[PDB]
RNA sequence: CCAGGCCUUGACAUGCUAGGGAACCCGGGUGAAAGCCUGGGGUGCCCCGCGAGGGGAGCCCUAGCACAGGUGCUGCAUGGCCGUCGUCAGCUCGUGCCGUGAGGUGUUGGGUUAAGUCCCGCAACGAGCGCAACCCCCGCCGUUAGUUGCCAGCGGUUCGGCCGGGCACUCUAACGGGACUGCCCGCGAAAGCGGGAGGAAGGAGGGGACGACGUCUGGUCAGCAUGGCCCUUACGGCCUGGGCGACACACGUGCUACAAUGCCCACUACAAAGCGAUGCCACCCGGCAACGGGGAGCUAAUCGCAAAAAGGUGGGCCCAGUUCGGAUUGGGGUCUGCAACCCGACCCCAUGAAGCCGGAAUCGCUAGUAAUCGCGGAUCAGCCAUGCCGCGGUGAAUAC
């Protein structure tokens, strides 16, 4: 994540079709989700420490 | 229009693009896939038989 | 199975006649877990049975099994650096085992066409003792006292 | 690697959520992002004050972010004039009108958080990493803990060869779901490495 | 079997821009990137330059290669 | 025939819907 | 014909909200229908543990969002005083049409 | 007057109901041989009943929800068992020998991570 | 990443010295875009002696500066996190005792266990990390709860649980019960083992989550962070087009099939778990059709995705490279989207390849498993997903 990048993709864009996602925290963009907005390393690194509510372990 | 005529309009209509320097018309002259498929594997229908060459060591 | 003998699954017999054999024998037959037809394959090729042969396919089953249980096979062993066949006496367990699984590897092999047929007329060149489910009985036994030779070993 | 982080392995039976409150879709994503905004500050600016937790409690248009510090009479400042910037210089980020609680901590011994950082500030200030670590232990036994804890990432005094620290008393049975054993991470940053600490601290059973 | 529903796509870029060609009579060389467009029988008898991952390969149009793309006449792999 | 695109089959693999398996 | 919807991450700050609300609703209210279930609805996340590369590793994560519904018929300005503010948890959300 | 049972099996509830009559099956308003139609150990289900030779003394009003129509069947059988006892409990004497008042959780077991099913793991070539 | 065109206190932070301007907005020229040039309207808050105007805060440009920026090397400089032996059953400590000492004992031996699990014994007695246990799903049942559920019991039907009416059942979900070798027989010094019974369930009832001390100098500086060296008109920044998809080949994971225990068409029946606002789309209509026009419902246990498929009945096929198989190619369309040539999926007509069950060799799996069948979601305009992560339907063999 350069920063030429993040800041970057945050500008509107001429073509919505251009418009990609990024981590809000890490800047990651290979794969975040979209319901909070975080890497998949993130998510783990958040989901952890308890700082994403309702956020559980799952078990079945 | 069948045999005796289909025959014939497949085979000029594949010309068509040979004799211009289309992109579609050169994968028919080296006998590639033209619809879009990958060169790396899978691509025996359209060069037949396997035509396997020498490598290099490792070990 | 390391630790122990590991018991065996008992079955649930049959809805028509009651034998377990038979809910083996059907077990057998059955391929992607298609029970429901494996089911029909064995009924209506008792029914072919009926209509050829003035007897209980029932019966006509069990002897064809019967007569399909080899008693007698080979065991790979190495003595000595060396593959040495050794024949030796089977179990019930075994035998019960064995000719099912043959009765049917064969019976697909008849170049008939439907599969219910096919099954049906093993079972009855199987009694006469002859197709080729009893073929594979007499060639393995054809290998046990081939090589009675090194009957001396284990067991 | 092995062991899986302590806490979030218990928010379940006995650890509450760092930010409990309750969202839809279209602004869970949001309210989180300006959450970990918050603490964007809070980290940097409080950092001296003992921090420990950031509660926060959200709510219709109303918020409210109780803040844990060792030293309130840090954050508070002379007479109320910190907190009131904390305020602004907060509700200049989020446009909620948001409180600002302070629970001063009963113990800063205790606090896994605190005590890694502890050490953090010990070996950036060049001391003495194995000593650092054994008193840190007994600082937490001598009071009350059932179980104490601490590592270290690796350069140990800056070596060539970065090594790992063990140090401990009392039980810290990572497997018992039932612990109730907070866990704080520091990072440390020295002119050879990043270093880093890890408490552990075992308190109570059921 | 390709195709783009209803209404041929074409660059304003050279589209506009060939045109005021035509008012004249004849060009030389034309150069223009968008190879995205569809060719046209008002461009027919141009010869226009398009783009490679590097070079520019000038493209004589003819009446017989009007359904294509540009691009269909830039090659970008280069092989053998 | 789960690569025929042309068969009952064909279109529940590709789960699209055609001239071979319709909306009723 | 009051419908109240409840829904929450901590069904332990459903259960007692829910239980706030039918206690001080029979109180001066009448004929209440009592707390009901729904289904809850379940948010899988699926990620791989390592920030490396290991497929096989993985790390599973839910987010269940409870619904719980409390109905009150005949709704009196009597019943609508207890249950004006008189609330009390904080990670829960209503919800009222009536 | 009424017998309710309550039969579940493999995700898959079934509601008995036996009525003393001439003997007959209804399951979902439908002639239950119009149902279980081609299905082989559909006769399962009258296991329990044949067994007590209390075959036709009672009616089958039947509904179900849930689970397979090839494992409707053991569904409607253990129903049937639980609804018997109610009339005579001391007929236990022959169902438990047949085990019939038996649930095992046969159930469908969750697939795991890396795997590709319950066990079923990828295969490696060279190692 | 490559090409070509363009940019430098720079797309981003904090700030400094000099000079000019509220910010802002709206055009045009050149252009592939970016960029460059150019033009207009436009003139706020502060503080001052009325005015004129003067200094100032924020904001902008310009010139210079501190610095920004670097997916640029180094995972043998590092953090964190992960893979791995290994869910294996071990790894150790205090004190006591043995030995000049390194060390030993405990942890071992005999029994037992899934286990350093437990019994007996013994210079040891304990303890820690690990096993187990506490926690989640599944199976029985209880209480609390009734807009899911039903003639279960009654009254009407457009006979659709549709309506009333009713919570009983199904369910839904929050709490709690229940197995402990407790009972009986035999074996045993004990631990425990075998067998039986009552029970929904047995000896850890099925599955999860859960990985010790350390090992490999494991992996990763391209997630993040970070010591160090390296570039700063460029090793930086914007853009357009190309590339990551290249092909004589080779190997891995897989998908489709070689067919009659089957293929096709038709009619017909059981599922779970998920997701849905400009989103899921009922329904009508146009079209072979993908799709489109129209338009209701849902904010979702009450609407939708939806059809489950295998199965079941009828009928067609007749053993053919075939009504097996669907590769490749021609042709004509739909949609997404600025744009589908390079390089998208989908429909339809035609084409109909290899392939008739696989060399040496090699994988998985011990029960609702395997095998087989369909369904859902994440990411995502769309999609190259036959992949991944879950869901249930049916349902084996076999272990000396
Ligand atoms: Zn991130």
């Amino acid at each position: 994540a350069r920063k030429a990048l993040i800041e970057k993709a945050k500008r509107t864009p001429k073509f919505k079709v251009r418009a990609y996602t990024r981590c809000v925290r890490c800047g990651r963009a290979r794969s975040v989700y979209r319901f909070f907005g975080l890497c998949r390393i993130c998510l783990r690194e958040l989901a952890h420490k308890g700082q994403l509510p309702g956020v559980r372990k799952a078990s079945w | 229009k069948l045999e005796g005529e289909l025959r014939a309009e497949v085979a000029a209509n594949i010309k068509r693009l040979m004799d211009i320097g289309c992109y579609r018309g050169l994968r028919h002259r080296r006998g590639l896939p033209v619809r879009g498929q990958r060169t790396r594997t899978n691509a025996r229908t359209r060069k037949g038989p396997r035509k396997t060459v020498a490598g290099k060591k490792k070990a | 199975a390391r630790r122990r003998r590991a018991e065996v699954r008992q079955l649930q017999p049959d809805l028509v006649y009651g034998d377990v054999l038979v809910t083996a024998f059907i077990n057998k037959i059955m391929r992607d877990g298609k029970k429901n037809l494996a089911a029909r394959i064995f009924y209506d090729a008792c029914k072919i049975i009926q209509e050829k042969t003035g007897q209980e396919p029932l019966k006509v089953f069990k002897q064809a099994v019967e007569n399909v249980k080899p008693r007698m096979e080979v065991r790979s062993r190495r003595v000595g650096g060396a593959n040495y066949q050794v024949p030796m006496e089977v179990s019930p367990r075994r035998q019960q085992s064995l000719a099912l699984r043959w009765l049917v590897q064969a019976a697909n092999q008849r170049p008939e066409r439907r599969a219910a047929v096919r099954i049906a007329h093993e079972l009855m060149d199987a009694a006469e003792g002859k197709g080729g489910a009893v073929k594979k009985k007499e060639d393995v036994e054809r290998m046990a006292e081939a090589n009675r030779a090194y009957a001396h070993y284990r067991w | 690697g092995n062991k899986i982080h302590p806490i979030g392995f218990r928010l379940g039976i006995t650890r509450d959520w760092e930010s409990r409150w309750y969202a839809g879709k279209k602004q869970y994503r949001h309210l989180l992002l300006e959450d970990q905004r918050i603490r964007g500050l809070l980290e940097k600016e409080l950092y001296s004050a003992g921090l420990a937790r950031v509660d926060i409690e959200r709510a219709a248009d109303n918020v409210a972010v109780t803040v844990h510090v060792a030293k309130p009479g840090v954050v508070i400042g002379r007479g109320g004039e910190r907190i009131r910037v904390l305020r602004e210089e907060l509700a200049k980020l989020t446009g909620k009108n948001v409180a600002l609680n302070v629970q001063e901590v009963q113990n800063p011994n205790l606090s896994a958080p605190l005590v890694a950082q502890r050490v953090a500030e010990q070996i950036e200030r060049r001391f003495a990493v194995r000593r650092a670590i054994k008193q840190a232990v007994q600082r937490v036994m001598e009071s009350g803990a059932k179980g104490a804890k601490v590592i270290v990432s690796g350069r140990i005094g800056g070596a060539e060869q970065a090594r790992t620290e063990w140090a401990a008393q009392g039980r810290v049975p990572l497997h018992t779901l039932r612990a109730n054993i907070d866990y704080g991470f520091a990072l440390a940053r020295t002119t050879y490495g990043v270093l880093g600490v890890k408490a552990y601290i075992f308190l109570g059973e059921v | 079997p390709r195709s783009l529903k209803k209404g041929v796509f074409v660059d304003d870029h050279l589209l506009e821009k060939v045109l005021e060609l035509n008012a004249k009579g004849e060009k030389r060389l034309i150069k223009t990137w968008s190879r995205r467009s569809t060719i046209v029988p008002e461009m027919v008898g141009h010869t226009i330059a398009v783009y490679n991952g590097k070079q520019h390969v000038p493209v004589y149009i003819t009446e017989n290669m009007v359904g294509h793309k540009l691009g269909e006449f830039a090659p970008t792999r280069t092989y053998r | 025939g789960k690569g025929d695109r042309r068969t009952r089959r064909g279109k529940i693999w590709r789960g699209t819907y055609g001239k071979y398996r319709p909306r009723k | 014909k009051i419908r109240i919807k409840l829904r929450g991450f901590d069904h332990k700050t459903l259960d007692a909200s829910a239980q706030k609300i039918v206690e001080a609703a029979r109180r001066s209210g009448a004929q209440v229908s009592g707390p009901i279930p729904l289904p809850t609805r379940v948010r899988r996340f699926t990620v791989i543990r390592g920030p490396f590369k290991h497929k096989d590793s993985r790390e599973h994560f839910e987010l269940r969002t409870h619904n719980r519904l409390v109905d009150i018929i005949n709704p009196n300005r009597k019943t609508i005083e207890q249950l004006m503010t008189l609330d009390l948890p904080t990670g829960v959300e209503i919800e009222i049409k009536t | 007057e009424q017998y309710y049972g309550t039969g579940r099996r493999k995700e898959a509830v079934a509601r008995v109901f036996l009525r003393p009559g001439n003997g007959k099956v209804t399951v979902n308003g439908q002639d239950f041989n119009e149902y279980f139609q081609g299905l082989v150990r559909a006769v399962a289900a009258l296991e329990p009943l044949r067994a007590v030779d209390a075959l036709g003394r009672f009616d089958a009003y039947i509904t179900v929800r849930g689970g397979g129509k090839s494992g409707q069947i053991d569904a409607i059988k253990l129903g049937i068992a639980r609804a018997l006892v109610q009339y005579n409990p001391d007929y236990r004497a022959k169902l438990k020998p047949l085990g019939f008042l038996t649930r095992d959780a046969r159930v469908v077991e969750r697939k795991k991570y890396g795997k590709h099913k319950a066990r079923r793991a990828p295969q490696y070539s060279k190692r």
